């Protein structure tokens, strides 16, 4: 385990109005990442921060478009971050990326990235 | 000038003395618009300093959380203005140290863009 790996699971294809969970677990880093979060890149759009949370479970921030529908949590394992996604909308279709080691929802501050997990919300 | 290149101009001196800070603060353009009050130079390879962005994630002194602390201490030089220093006539005291460096990292590739502290 010489490499840091942000292992992404969950996501995938779902109907509009449905629910998904995304899970991310880091391996290969011996300490705790202060911030972890989820970013996404939707078709036709730049990458954006979706949700982020600090290692104490605080400093929680959401994109305005997902507040009240998505819930981020870090209480389920060291350097793990989960995103419960309810009431999904077609415009939530995107590649979702786990990120670790940055600050808030600022993409340029994160240096460890998952490979990306497709989420597709159909009508 | 990219953010990464600004960090190298302001903080890297891998090839290398009580006048050192007076010479270097001027040569790296840190006395041009104002006397930069405190500035650290690192005498380690650029590869070893860039690698700190993969080392221990710690809080930056301002509260941001994308800072990284070197597992090893590094050979550094602290440059600090003297009591008489007053711009346009900047003057610095040089202090050599061996401390853990703390840098803020950004970008892709993820590299140092700010020198935060030494501990």
């Amino acid at each position: 385990g010489s490499q840091v790996q942000l292992v992404e699971s969950g996501g995938g294809l779902v109907q509009a109005g449905g629910s998904l969970r995304l899970s991310c677990a880091a391996s290969g880093y011996a300490y705790t990442y202060i911030y972890m979060g989820w970013f996404r890149q939707a078709p036709g759009k730049e990458r954006e921060g979706v949700a982020a949370m600090d290692s104490g479970g605080g400093g929680t921030l959401y994109a305005d478009s997902v507040k009240g529908r998505f819930t981020i949590s870090r209480d389920k394992g060291k350097n793990t971050v989960y995103l419960q996604m309810d009431s999904l909308k077609p415009e939530d279709t995107a590649t979702y990326y786990c990120a670790a080691g940055g600050y808030e929802l600022r993409d340029r501050t994160y240096g460890q990235w998952g490979q990306g997990t497709q989420v597709t919300v159909s009508s | 000038e990219t953010a990464a290149a600004k960090f190298e101009r302001q903080h890297m001196d891998s090839s290398t003395s009580s006048n050192y800070c007076n010479q270097m603060m001027k040569s790296r353009n840190l006395t041009k618009d104002r006397c930069k009050p405190v500035n650290t130079f690192v005498h380690e390879s650029l590869a070893d300093v860039q690698a700190v962005c993969s080392q221990k994630n710690v809080a930056c002194k301002n509260g941001q959380t994308n800072c990284y602390q070197s597992y090893s201490t590094m050979s550094i030089t602290d440059c600090r203005e003297t009591g008489s220093s007053k711009y346009p006539n900047c003057a610095y005291k040089t202090t050599q140290a061996n401390k853990h460096i703390i840098v803020a990292c950004e970008g892709n590739p993820y590299v140092p863009v700010h020198f935060d502290a030494s501990v």
